[PDB]
């Protein structure tokens, strides 16, 4: 066993950290005081679940986690919530007043007082752990703090754990659920002086999430906890090969090894089904085929965009529920014949399946139905970059007036910086576009 | 914990100001002697922004109140919520300002700002953690204009990371009879340029032109111009004082794209006058709020552009429907929104609505239409500056001709920085 | 009230679109890079795709289908048609191409050279015609057309030269025929019922091939190579009725049976086949295209398709009708406003 | 369509299917990036009281 430490920045990043710890504890059993009573190793354990709780000789189960966010209001609600008795205080790291939604202010004014905090804060998770795996980073991109505090610390935290994984979960902004007009500035901000540092993110945009509540959950205006406890669901899929008993993505190196063949397009696309709402009179139950072929269509992704016009270099489905590899393979060729699935050249065209029969758990009073079998697939494809050219299109419009520069550069940050950042997406799109193009 | 602390300076700012936290204290359920008698607790999750908490449960405003004559003063504790101020934050001279600028900010202003500046030091050394300033004050007259600035450029010294915001009418020769406005207006204009972060413009003369033309009021009084004032006030501090997604900061971060371009044109909807029975639906809320005639800028935003907008409504009313008829007005008139800026119009929702009104919406506009405002008072300056009319007045108290020539090129190359984004 | 822009300035038929739309007092047109949008007249080159459908509250139309090129590009047409089981390599109704590319760079050199020396062998007609994208070459010597390739830096298609074309008379002379086909967002493959004949005023001579004069029955190469231009017909342009007549006066049948039958076929077997790769039913978006397909007809009445045009221009005498049915079918469908359809539904 | 490396146990199982083969700075340098823009700061607000002063 080998433990992955979970990091939850800015308020995007500790909402859905609550949404994902929620979950965690009700598909493994374990209560909102912390109790196990499934864990007959009372006191301690390496068993998979042990990869994300730690266990005390009082036998509660402590989730591996780290909650960061610059101003108090929202890590407050985890101190006197639900599970408010999961986490000791030290967990939970709060400042006084936030970034303002200025990337600047996130990364060097307030970020430079409470770097070296947040780092002795994990030390003493790290120091708990017998052979640490990495990290799992979850933050947003519009945010001050999402951005701005979460790429010092993945700076950092290559330098203090140089051999170690770390996955990003990242939320791409989307006017219809944000109140900020300079999130592309922060968004491209933090992927260039992250992107070194980051081996493998799943970006969410929450305009996909949006919509398939709207769409799929008959919600007029969807609020953070429908998102949040869908976007849950979708990471515990791409997690529970770390918590339970498997083969494949057993660890975090895992995951680069299957998905990222080249370091630069580490972002792989995910999509989920079926999302069926619990409103529902009752649901004629969706076969396997029926939600291979759903992980095809654009308005079941993470991010709206069109893969039979890119290609694939990776992909990879995994399973929850009533699933046997039979039907897989017949969902499967069943596709191939239908769909467009380009391959690259210099990969294989095959897809990596994951079987997990424990069907998704269903958070009581949530809008998810229960379902007898769901998939998530991972797919690494360049029609991704679609997702980066909207991004570079909006920054590209604002900083040819350099309208909103000054609140940057008031908080120390050079102007250099914005087209440094720029250059270097445009370096990203054209990586992508030399892959997926003829 | 993210506090304000609220200073009203002169005859208008304190009539103003008064009126102001008598809006929010009913809305907040805090009665005039501070006590809380409400039935939300959503009075009470965001009340430490604009009150404090004293023994027994009662509720203080951080509130300073300014004035170089004790006339008005006497008004507001003598009004009726005017046992509810602190004591002490009372802090006024004897001598007035005569509607001059310089006494306000040189002579009669100097003598006394030290001490109003004692008291804004208390305040703050209270704060676990001080958003920052706001102002209630006129720019026509001598205290609110003169010694109004002179208190920013001071705070702004003592606290230069806090966010500095106002609430500036500006003058109107239909409201005032006053010939020197002009004068102190565009001197004033010269100080919130460098030293403010946000300035809504609340400009008599919109405010006049509506209680005359839309509310048929056919003679306007200042009570009927502040009823308007105090309807705007409360919408678009609503996001600050309710559990909202806020910071004056992060206000400041998506209404400012430049740093001297902070001056809102306000706007708010349903306009009453001191017989609201019909219900006013959303798309009724959403055409006044951006029509021109519910604008209080005096700035018809079809002669201009907008560079950022946000909308508040408040109430019980579909939320699906306010995105329908919001996305319909700029689908509608993409024009007048600048291209370079996507998604420059952002809208919230509140469940409280304001007293006697089944729902309303508040309008902040950054618009490059202001400029109208500033060329309006630039005229009136200059038809008397070039005969240097009425300059006695002020280079008595010490003041040279070229302090109002630079305010003068200050607001015109404003201006002219409007109409450059404006194309 | 809809809002449009234009982003193609060099597009005649979208022009009169344009203002046909603008005509209605209900469709505002915008800067071209104005986002909020409802209909989009995209540009032919890189159109970004990518960024469309993702205005909150707003449904946009794009009047070009993303992935289209795969049918209207010279080595595109070829590798599609031979890939693709639904038309398969034994398509009977595409001439026999090949995709070479120049020895300065799969290809398919060695497996033309196969074909070639077959016919030779066989005493067959061994003409064949080189051709690409960006110039073309007609030659029954094999070796005349690789060597013209090479001289080239580009992709080229070598097609079996149809040396048995049907010949209008009185003139001797060869012809092609151009059909618009419209397919709205639904996907329905509407065929505009007026096409034209661009034929050749020039006698074809099957004995002199440098000669390209009576052999490409292009507009431009007839009206300034050609010293017979507009002769027989207005502008080298014969539409329907006229060519009916003839083929009943003549060959005692009609267009319908004789001709547009097959059309109607070829066109829906290749839209049909590109449908899952293009189909916009479940996009954040909606696609539509108007498409130029040209035929040749042989002496056998055997139709041929020659290539398709993506972004086609159209007869001077019908631009008025088929620009307002683009906006019936293809706009107004979309965002409806405040016949006899000159279309033919190809049902599938 | 060839199955490899089926994997099975109690929770579930895993396998592979192929269809068609194929054909940063140092802690000094971030701890310089921080104080420099922390100096441009110090810069940017001692001109600003420089002006208050005059
Ligand atoms: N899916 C999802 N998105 C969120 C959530 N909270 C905020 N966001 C998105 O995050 C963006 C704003 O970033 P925040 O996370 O709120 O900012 P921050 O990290 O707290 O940093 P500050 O600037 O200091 O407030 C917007 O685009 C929101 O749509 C959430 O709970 N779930
Ligand atoms: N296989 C073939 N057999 C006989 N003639 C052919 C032929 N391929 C092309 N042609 C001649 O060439 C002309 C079509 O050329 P082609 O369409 O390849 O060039 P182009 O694309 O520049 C014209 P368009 O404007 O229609 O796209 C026809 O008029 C036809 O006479
Ligand atoms: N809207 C409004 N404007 C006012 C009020 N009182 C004064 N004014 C305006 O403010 C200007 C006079 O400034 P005043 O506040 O009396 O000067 P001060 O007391 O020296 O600061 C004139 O333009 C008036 O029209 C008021 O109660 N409401
Ligand atoms: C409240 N004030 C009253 C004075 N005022 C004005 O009317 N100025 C003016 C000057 C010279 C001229 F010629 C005409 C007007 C501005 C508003
Ligand atoms: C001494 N003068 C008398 C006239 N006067 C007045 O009438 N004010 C006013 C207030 C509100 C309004 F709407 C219109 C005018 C200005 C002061
Ligand atoms: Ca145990
Ligand atoms: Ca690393
Ligand atoms: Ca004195
Ligand atoms: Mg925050
Ligand atoms: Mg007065
Ligand atoms: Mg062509």
């Amino acid at each position: 066993m080998r433990e992955c430490i979970s990091i939850h920045v800015g308020q995007a990043g500790v909402q859905i950290g609550n949404a994902c710890w929620e979950l965690y504890c009700l598909e493994h059993g374990i209560q909102p005081d912390g109790q196990m009573p499934s864990d007959k190793t009372i006191g301690g354990g390496d068993d998979s679940f042990n990869t994300f709780f730690s266990e005390t000789g009082a036998g509660k189960h402590v989730p591996r986690a780290v909650f960061v966010d610059l101003e108090p209001t929202v890590i407050d609600e985890v101190r006197t919530g639900t599970y408010r008795q999961l986490f000791h205080p030290e967990q939970l790291i709060t400042g006084k007043e936030d970034a303002a939604n200025n990337y600047a202010r996130g990364h060097y004014t307030i970020g430079k007082e409470i770097i070296d905090l947040v780092l002795d804060r994990i030390r003493k998770l790290a120091d708990q752990c017998t052979g640490l795996q990495g990290f799992l980073v979850f933050h947003s991109f519009g945010g001050g703090t999402g951005s701005g505090f979460t790429s010092l610390l993945m700076e950092r935290l290559s330098v203090d754990y140089g051999k170690k994984s770390k996955l990003e979960f990242s939320i791409y902004p989307a006017p219809q659920v944000s109140t900020a007009v300079v999130e592309p500035y922060n968004s491209i901000l933090t992927t260039h002086t992250t992107l070194e540092h980051s081996d493998c993110a799943f970006m969410v945009d929450n305009e996909a999430i949006y919509d398939i509540c709207r769409r799929n959950l008959d919600i007029e205006r969807p609020t953070y906890t429908n998102l949040n406890r869908l976007i849950s669901q979708i990471v515990s899929s791409i997690t529970a090969s770390l918590r339970f008993d498997g083969a494949l993505n057993v660890d975090l190196t895992e995951f680069q090894t299957n998905l990222v063949p080249y370091p630069r397009i580490h972002f792989p696309l995910a999509t989920y089904a079926p999302v069926i709402s619990a409103e529902k009179a009752y649901h004629e139950q969706l076969s396997v085929a029926e939600i291979t072929n759903a992980c095809f269509e654009p308005a079941n992704q993470m991010v709206k965009c069109d893969p039979r016009h890119g290609k694939y270099m990776a992909c990879c489905l995994l399973y929850r529920g009533d699933v046997v590899p039979k039907d897989v393979n017949a969902a499967i060729a069943t596709i191939k014949t239908k769909r467009s699935i380009q391959f690259v050249d210099w990969c294989p065209t095959g897809f990596k399946v994951g079987i997990n029969y424990q069907p998704p758990t269903v958070v009581p009073g949530g809008d998810l139905a229960k379902v007898q079998r769901a998939v998530c697939m991972l797919s690494n494809t360049t029609a991704i970059a679609e997702a980066w050219a909207r991004l570079d299109h909006k920054f590209d419009l604002m900083y040819a007036k350099r309208a909103f520069v000054h609140w940057y550069v008031g908080e120390g940050m050079e102007e250099g910086e914005f087209s440094e950042a720029r250059e270097d997406m445009a370096a990203l799109e054209k990586d992508y576009e030399e892959v997926g193009v003829d | 914990m993210r506090e304000i602390v609220h200073i009203q300076a002169g005859q208008c700012g304190n009539q103003i100001g008064a009126k102001f936290w008598e809006v929010i204290s009913d809305e907040h359920g805090i009665d005039p002697t501070g006590s809380y008698h409400g039935d939300s607790d959503l009075q009470l999750e965001r009340i430490n922004v604009y009150y404090n908490e004293a023994t027994g449960n009662k509720y203080v405003p951080r509130a300073i109140l300014v004035d170089l004559e004790p006339g008005t003063m006497d008004s507001v504790r003598s009004g009726p919520f005017g046992q509810i101020f602190r004591p002490d934050n009372f802090v006024f001279g004897q001598s007035g300002a005569g509607n001059n600028w310089a006494k306000g900010h040189y002579t009669e202003g100097a003598e006394l700002v030290d001490s109003v500046l004692d008291v804004v030091r208390k305040e703050s050394e209270s704060c676990d953690c001080l958003q920052g300033f706001q102002l209630t004050h006129s720019l026509g007259g001598g205290t609110g204009s003169g010694m109004g600035t002179l208190l920013i450029s001071k705070i702004r010294e003592e606290y230069p990371d806090r966010i500095m915001n106002t609430f500036s009418v500006m003058p109107s020769p239909k409201v005032s009879d006053t010939v020197v406005e002009p004068y102190n207006a565009t001197l004033s204009v010269h100080q919130l340029v460098e030293n403010t972060d946000e300035t809504y413009c609340i400009d008599n003369e919109a405010l006049y032109d509506i209680c005359f033309r839309t509310l048929k009021l056919t003679t306007p009084t200042y009570g009927d111009l502040n009823h308007l004032v105090s309807a705007t006030m409360s919408g678009v501090t609503t996001c600050l004082r309710f559990p909202g997604q806020a910071d004056l900061r992060k206000l400041a971060v998506n209404m400012v794209p430049f740093p001297r371009l902070h001056f809102f044109m306000p706007g708010f909807a349903p306009l009453t006058s001191r017989q609201q029975y019909r219900a006013l639906t959303v798309p009724e809320l959403t055409q006044q709020m951006f029509d021109s005639k519910n604008m209080m800028a005096a700035c018809d935003p079809r002669h201009g552009r907008y560079l950022t907008v946000a909308a508040i409504f408040r109430g019980r009313m579909s939320m699906k429907e306010v995105d329908e008829q919001m996305l319909n007005v700029q689908n509608k008139n993409s024009s007048y929104f600048v291209e370079w800026i996507p998604n420059n119009v952002k809208t919230a929702v509140c469940d409280i609505p304001p007293r006697g009104l089944k729902m309303s919406a508040t309008f902040i506009g950054n618009s490059t239409a202001i400029q109208e405002l500033f060329k309006r008072i630039s005229e009136q300056f200059t038809a008397m500056f070039r005969r240097k009319a009425f300059l006695h007045w002020y280079t008595g108290e010490g003041m040279d001709e070229m302090e109002f020539t630079e305010a003068e090129s200050n607001m015109n190359d404003l201006v002219s920085e409007y109409q450059q984004y404006q194309d | 009230m809809y809002t449009f822009v234009v982003r193609d300035e060099n597009s005649s038929v979208y022009a009169e679109v344009s203002r046909l739309l603008l005509a209605t007092g209900q469709w505002k047109r915008l800067r071209k890079d104005n986002p909020r949008f409802n209909l989009m007249l995209g540009e032919r080159n890189r159109l970004p795709f990518g960024r469309l459908g993702h205005e909150p509250g707003l449904v946009q139309l794009v009047n070009y289908y993303r992935g289209a090129d795969k049918l209207c590009r010279k080595a595109s047409l070829v590798k599609l048609i031979k890939t693709s089981p639904e038309l398969s390599e034994s398509c009977t109704w595409f001439p026999e191409s090949y995709v070479i590319y120049p020895t300065n760079l799969t290809d398919e050199r060695e497996v033309f050279l196969a074909a070639y020396n077959r016919r030779r062998e066989g005493r067959e007609g061994n003409v064949w015609i080189a051709k690409s994208s960006a110039g073309i070459l007609i030659s029954s010597e094999a070796s005349e057309l690789l060597d013209f390739i090479d001289e080239q830096g580009q992709v080229h298609v070598i097609q079996k030269y149809l040396e048995k074309p049907l010949l209008l008379e009185p003139g001797h002379r060869k012809f092609d025929i151009r059909s618009w086909v419209l397919v709205d967002h639904l996907y329905n493959i509407y065929l505009y019922r007026e096409g034209v004949l661009r034929t050749s005023s020039e006698p074809y001579n099957s004995a002199n091939f440098q000669d390209k004069t009576c052999h490409l029955t292009n507009h431009c190469i007839q009206k300034e190579y050609s010293k017979n231009y507009g002769r027989y017909e207005e502008g080298n342009e014969m539409f329907f009725e006229e060519f009916n007549q003839y083929l009943m006066d003549a060959l005692n049948t009609t267009l319908e049976n004789s001709i547009l039958l097959q059309i109607k076929h070829i066109i829906r077997s290749c839209l049909m086949c590109i449908e899952p790769a293009i189909s916009t039913k479940h996009l954040h978006y909606q696609s539509f295209q108007l498409f130029g397909f040209d035929f040749m007809v042989d002496e056998e009445l055997k139709v041929w398709l020659i290539e398709v045009n993506g972004a086609p221009a159209c007869a001077q005498k019908l631009y008025a009708e088929l620009c307002q049915g683009i906006v019936d079918v293809a706009i107004s469908s979309v965002f409806p406003l405040a016949p006899t359809s000159i279309f033919i539904k190809l049902h599938h | 369509m060839e199955v490899i490396e089926l994997n099975k146990c109690t929770s579930g199982q895993s396998f592979e299917v192929i269809l068609k083969p194929p054909s940063d700075p140092s802690l000094e340098e971030i701890q310089k990036k921080l104080e420099a823009a922390e100096e441009r700061r110090k810069y940017q607000e001692a001109e600003l009281l420089k002006h208050l002063a005059e």
